[PDB]
């Protein structure tokens, strides 16, 4: 899950 | 009656809310002109994209949500995903439109391409969110309670995830009591129908792939939340 995981990650 | 903190909590909920796209956009899509299935499956494959980036920002600012485990995060995003997505196409259904246009917009979503295997529980699902006649707080509210829901698959600290849901139950179940005093058992039928919720996310990708087209091309988004390709 590396996109939900960059989506809740970035600012 | 709901306390300086529990309104500020409320509007703050509500702003975040109202971030989505609107249900106006939606229907009138579906209500201008007839597609194709192939062409109804691609609407629904973008809608649901949208759905999710829009469902990510939203779960941010939940209060105590940036303070939780990433994997428990996660866990939260990946179990609420489609539940969340289902109780907004109910709130876009049950909104108020000319007379006919909701009997058209039934009929569309009928024909969409989805197999009569599914129609019946969803427009059921529909119609009893409908008959709640639920104001714009309650789905705000509702929608963040399944979010942050403990009792989800994977969850390393349910505790930690109860401490954020309960003030969000508490400030739901004080809205109920003042919307809808007549009916005592307004707030109990609200959690009832999140046990409705979950039945279709059970059977998710089986709507998915009985949909009628050839292809079933999913976003490398949708394949991470719906267990697709
Ligand atoms: C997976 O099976 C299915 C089968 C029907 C739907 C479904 N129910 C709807 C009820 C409405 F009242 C409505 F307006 C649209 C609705 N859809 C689609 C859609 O686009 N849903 C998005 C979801 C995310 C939001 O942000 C916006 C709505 C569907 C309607 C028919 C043409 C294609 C798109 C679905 O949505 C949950 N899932």
């Amino acid at each position: 899950h590396q996109l939900l995981r960059y989506l809740l990650d970035k600012d | 009656e709901l306390t300086p903190d529990q309104q500020t909590l409320l509007h703050f909920i509500m702003d975040s809310y109202n971030k989505q796209r609107m249900p106006q956009e939606i229907t009138n899509k579906i209500l201008k002109e007839a597609f194709s299935a192939e062409e109804n499956f691609l609407i629904l494959t973008e809608m649901a994209t949208n759905h999710v980036q829009v469902l990510v920002e939203f779960t941010k600012k939940l209060p105590g949500f940036q303070t939780l485990d990433h994997e428990d995060q996660i866990a939260l995003l990946k179990g609420s995903a489609v539940e969340a997505m289902f109780l907004r196409s109910a709130e876009i259904f049950n909104k108020k439109l000319p007379s006919g246009h909701s009997d058209l917009l039934e009929a569309r979503i009928r024909n969409s391409g989805i197999s009569d295997e599914y129609i019946t529980p969803m427009f059921s699902f529909y119609k009893s969110i409908g008959e709640l006649k639920m104001t714009q707080e309650e789905y705000a509210l509702l929608t963040a309670i399944v979010i942050l829901s403990p009792d989800r698959q994977y969850i390393k600290d349910r505790e930690a995830v109860e401490k954020l849901q309960e003030p969000l139950l508490d400030v739901l179940q004080k809205l109920c009591k003042i919307h809808q005093p007549e009916n005592p058992q307004h707030f109990a039928c609200l959690l009832g129908r999140l046990t409705e919720l979950r039945t279709f996310n059970h059977h998710h990708a089986e709507m998915l792939m009985s949909w009628r087209v050839n292809d079933h091309k999913f976003t490398p988004l949708l394949c991470e939340i719906w267990d697709v390709q």
